[PDB]
């Protein structure tokens, strides 16, 4: 399990997946 | 918007799930 | 008196006076920082351990080693050598566990039933004492890591993440590739004579030193008992005195400043990333100059940067603020999405950013702004929601490395120092001469000349022309930019209303009229000055056809877009809202401090009902929506599989394709006409829950109603028009396959659904017990042993009052192969249920029992439970006691025949549908897989549905 920086419409995009 | 928790810092899967 | 094992016990750990949990900080003799948390109410206990090492310390020749190590710690230790002893123990005792690896941390956490802390914790401690790194575990698990990366390869954020690293100093640890894959972790090391088991052993032994560890443990036990527990299991972790890695040199040096990157995305997105290297501000946490600037540059109120960029029609959204690097370096960012016009005005957008920054220089640092941030953080801390233990321990374990024991609870909230010198110091770094600009757009397709190694990302690099720098260095004051003004939404009434004589433990229906059903509960648990107000608005016109569905959506996007300037203050002030179109109409949730909440709500509904669409805004948002519909093609194969099953199994569902098509007929006239029609007839079902009275709830409800009547002439909908959708009823013994291709990703995904029957007490607990029993085994078989992929999921599927068992997997292997492996698994499970002891069977009952009875730790978790009961229209508020009483009645037998009746390959009532999503490229040892029948291949979704019965809907409680 790795993660990244989740900024703006990227956090939105990630929340879908998760 | 101010950089989010998950933006400013690297979140666990757990922290991400907190929003669902 | 003195304990040899403990270097010191800290003083009182500062906490909210609302926090009834108790706390003890210590440092062990070997250097481990510890927080202990005693909560005699908690249902699950929890621990976490954070090692201050991560991928930035990977060997340069084995990218991903510390991530790989993080996977390997779960697969056996000297003291508990069974590969999955850990995860099975957790499973059987209502727990779960995960871990992550960032550049400087590896963070491991679990929870468990409160009665089995010591057992869980002992198993966990072994991770840090003597992992086996089994040779055969290693060859298998490297596939999990490879698959973890495969999934990310075509994600836009991951590619940008690694691209930034690829374009700074390549000698800097920052440019490492943290994830790893099969190549970096197995192939290339084999080629180079590396024994990876030894490298794992070496890295663990070198870096997993007690001095670099922080542990947190949360349990019912006294603080003394917790103390002895932690001493006992962690004193033996060995201290090797590892110096903490530090990166004082910024990976962006001069050759890396004033650079422009033109990047080709996977999705059709248009974004601009502006970044400045800064020093590490972490040590300034008592002032937080970077948050002050983020608040100001990221503001969305009147006067703000965004607000002008948006008026100019160039950007829709903006985030700004400080972003972490590692110890020694950080970044300050400002990122915006781009309209088409925006894409051609990048240069001016950035001038505006610099003008706004110049304005901050001109007005100088503002104590009043600092006070707001400080007050708001003080209030947020005082009234923080009680966290779920697993997140809480994990979080605190990370931050124990950064703050004195006594401040770990408050360090991130309580501001203390006003620092106009730091604010100016950071402001002096936000200058055109140290700027990096990255533009992401499909327009660069074919115009690029570099390729990032790990992800394949296509891009171009260019010096920003000196003349462009200069133009930016001379940014003048722009009269469109003002500092914000006092935030009037800042709450100040925090009184908790006394619990009413007629208060109830579950929501009560306190109003049942043609227009509205009001469920209400005054909070009798949490006692924070907050509330949740949820509303379903029903209208058939939100989803009658694709066109209407597009309009419902665009309407609400326009409305939020139009409230945004005003709503942003409320959101800073802990008052937020969520508004969206659903297949039934609309959903509105307003949450936060209940002090100013009626003002926001009243503003929303009033704007809803008198809405005027700005035309430029309409065109921009319409174009954005089109792209987001297209961008569905780039989602993951397993998301695709889930999506198609949803379409197949629900009575009415419009496809992304149908929505796309219908989108061109959405005109301004057409939308203006839709809104009054949508609002002309409604039914409202609401849950009002929190620090509110019955009278205030009836008041709020009627206010919403009256506003709608006044401005939109709403009338009630007829009881019969309250359509709920049904689920396709599958025939005894059928198997249907629906097959599709993911065009972007080179993995496949499958979802397999064994539909059982309608939800009811007995049917639910049959399915849930079974899912509980097969749950870690499926993970352990389909992933840990067979390594079919990283994503392997199994569990209950519930929709439209119906249910069944589902499997979701994403793999490199073709779906038809995946099927056969799941089927082979299913047989392993029946045999396993026969073979298990009575007592193993009762542990599973007890573990499901604990999972279902776990009490909500905050308001909105309790609201969500009630809301699920309402939107599903089962209204079973006491379901957990009922279903658990019934669960305890069940025997091996029951589950064996349930399985034999509904699930076995030759079951008389098997009802199976499978969605196969093929990998981009596909053209169309092991337990024994049963022979399967010929599936019926679904050719057309509409036909499939037409040709089957539909289930009833579930009766209300």
């Amino acid at each position: 399990f790795v993660n990244q920086h989740l900024c703006g419409s990227h956090l939105v995009e990630a929340l879908y997946l998760v | 918007g101010i950089v989010e928790q998950c933006c400013t810092s690297i979140c666990s899967l757990y922290q991400l799930e907190n929003y669902c | 008196m003195n304990n040899p094992a403990i270097k010191r016990i800290g003083n009182h750990i500062t906490k909210s006076p609302e926090d009834k949990r108790e706390y003890r900080g210590l440092e062990l003799a070997n250097g481990i920082k510890v927080l202990l948390i005693s909560d005699p109410t908690t249902d699950k206990s929890s621990a976490a351990l954070d090692v201050h090492i991560g991928s930035l310390s990977d060997p340069p020749n084995i990218a991903g080693l510390s991530h790989f190590l993080q996977h390997m710690l779960f697969l056996g230790t000297k003291k508990y050598p069974k590969e999955n002893e850990y995860s099975q123990f957790l499973s059987e005792h209502a727990g779960s566990s995960n871990a992550f690896t960032s550049g400087e941390h590896t963070n491991y956490y679990f929870d468990v039933s409160h009665e089995h802390l010591e057992g869980a914790l002992d198993r966990f401690a072994q991770f840090f004492l003597s992992p086996l790194f089994d040779e055969s575990a290693k060859d298998r698990e490297v596939n999990a890591v490879d698959s973890e990366h495969e999934k990310n390869v075509m994600n836009d954020a991951w590619r940008l993440f690694q691209l930034e690293k690829a374009t700074g100093n390549p000698k800097h640890p920052f440019s490492k590739f943290g994830t790893g894959n099969k190549y970096t972790l197995e192939t290339r090391p084999n080629q180079e004579g590396i024994d990876v088991r030894q490298e794992l052993l070496k890295f663990h032994s070198a870096y997993y030193s007690s001095n670099l560890m922080a542990v947190v443990v949360l349990g019912r036990e006294s603080l003394d008992d917790l103390t002895n527990l932690v001493v006992k299991l962690f004193s033996e972790v060995e201290n090797k005195n590892v110096p903490l890695p530090e990166f004082p040199e910024h990976p962006f040096q001069e050759e890396h400043l004033k650079q422009l990157y033109k990047i080709v995305p996977i999705k059709d997105i248009r974004n601009l990333y502006v970044t400045f290297p800064i020093p590490d501000l972490q040590k300034y946490y008592k002032s937080n100059p970077g948050h002050y600037l983020g608040h100001l540059i990221g503001h969305e109120g009147p006067g703000s940067l965004l607000s002008e960029l948006k008026s100019k029609g160039w950007v829709n959204t903006l985030v700004g603020g400080q972003k972490e690097g590692a110890r020694g370096f950080m970044f300050f960012i400002i990122n915006v999405d781009l309209t088409e016009e925006g894409l051609l005005h990048v240069e001016d957008i950035i001038l505006h950013m610099f003008q706004y920054i110049q304005k901050l220089r001109a007005e100088g640092p503002q104590e009043w702004v600092f006070q707001e941030l400080k007050d708001l953080n003080a209030v947020a801390f005082r009234f923080k929601d009680k966290e779920r233990p697993r997140g809480y321990t994990s979080k605190i374990a990370g931050i124990l490395h950064y703050y004195p024991l006594e401040e770990v609870l408050t360090a991130e909230y309580l501001l203390e120092e006003f620092r106009p010198d730091l604010i100016e110091m950071v402001l002096d770094k936000l200058r055109p001469e140290n700027v990096r600009v990255a533009i992401v757009s499909k327009s660069f397709e074919g115009k690029t000349d570099r390729t990032e190694e790990w992800y394949g990302t296509q891009y171009k690099q260019e010096a920003i022309p000196d003349e462009v720098i200069k133009k930016w260095q001379n940014a003048d004051l722009n009269g469109k930019f003002k500092l914000p003004t006092k935030n009037e939404f800042i709450p100040t009434n925090f009184e908790i209303l006394p619990l009413e004589k007629e208060a109830t433990p579950y929501p009560a229906l306190i109003k049942d009229t043609a227009m509205s059903k009001l469920w209400f509960k005054q909070d009798d648990k949490f006692f924070l000055p907050k509330a949740n107000l949820n509303f379903e608005f029903f209208s058939p016109f939100a989803y009658v056809d694709p066109l209407h569905s597009n309009m419902a959506y665009l309407y609400l996007e326009l409305l939020k877009d139009s409230l945004n300037e005003y709503a942003y203050a409320a959101e800073l002030a802990g008052l937020s809202y969520d508004l969206q179109n659903t297949i039934y109409g609309m959903y509105l949730s307003v949450k936060g401090y209940n002090d100013k909440q009626p003002i926001l709500l009243k503003k929303i509904i009033e704007k809803m009902a008198t809405f005027e669409i700005d035309e430029k805004r309409f065109e921009i948002i319409k174009e954005a929506y089109m792209r987001s519909l297209n961008n569905f093609r780039a989602e993951q194969p397993h998301q695709h599989a889930m999506y198609y099953l949803r379409l197949l199994m629900t009575e009415v569902a419009w496809t992304k394709d149908e929505l796309k098509e219908a989108l061109d007929d959405v005109t301004l006239p057409r939308l203006k006409a839709f809104i009054p029609q949508l609002l002309s007839r409604l039914h409202i079902e609401a849950l009002l829950h929190g620090n509110i009275t019955k009278q205030a709830a009836l008041g709020i409800m009627q206010m919403v109603e009256d506003t709608l009547i006044e401005h939109a002439h709403t009338k009630p909908l007829l009881p019969s028009q309250l359509v709920r959708y049904r689920e396709v009823q599958l025939p005894d013994r059928g198997w249907f396959v629906y097959q599709q291709r993911n065009e972007v990703h080179n993995n496949s995904g499958i979802e397999i659904y064994y539909q059982t029957d309608m939800q009811s007490t007995s049917e639910n607990m049959f399915l849930e017990l079974f899912a509980q029993i097969i749950s870690e085994p499926a993970f352990n078989t389909l992933r840990t042993k067979e390594q079919l992929g990283y994503i392997v999921f199994s569990g209950p599927r519930r929709a439209n009052g119906i249910q069944g068992l589902r499997f979701i997997i994403q793999s490199e292997k073709p779906p038809h192969y995946l099927e056969s492996r799941v089927e082979a698994f299913l047989i392993t499970m029946e045999k396993s249920i026969e073979d298990m002891t009575e007592e193993a069977f009762q542990k599973h009952i007890q573990a499901l029992a604990i999972r279902r009875l776990d009490k909500p730790k905050k308001l909105s978790a309790e609201s969500a439970k009630y809301w699920g009961e309402i939107i599903s229209q089962q209204y079973n508020f006491d379901r957990d006691n009922t279903e658990v009483a019934y669960l305890k009645t069940l025997t091996k037998e029951d589950i064996i025949k349930f399985y034999k009746e509904m699930l076995a390959v030759d079951a008389p009532r098997r009802h199976k549908v499978s969605v196969h999503v093929l990998a981009r490229e596909m053209d169309s040892n092991l337990s024994q897989a049963p022979a399967l029948p010929q599936p019926e291949v679904i050719q057309n979704m509409t036909e499939f549905k037409r040709g089957l019965p539909l289930f009833p809907l579930v009766k209300p409680h």
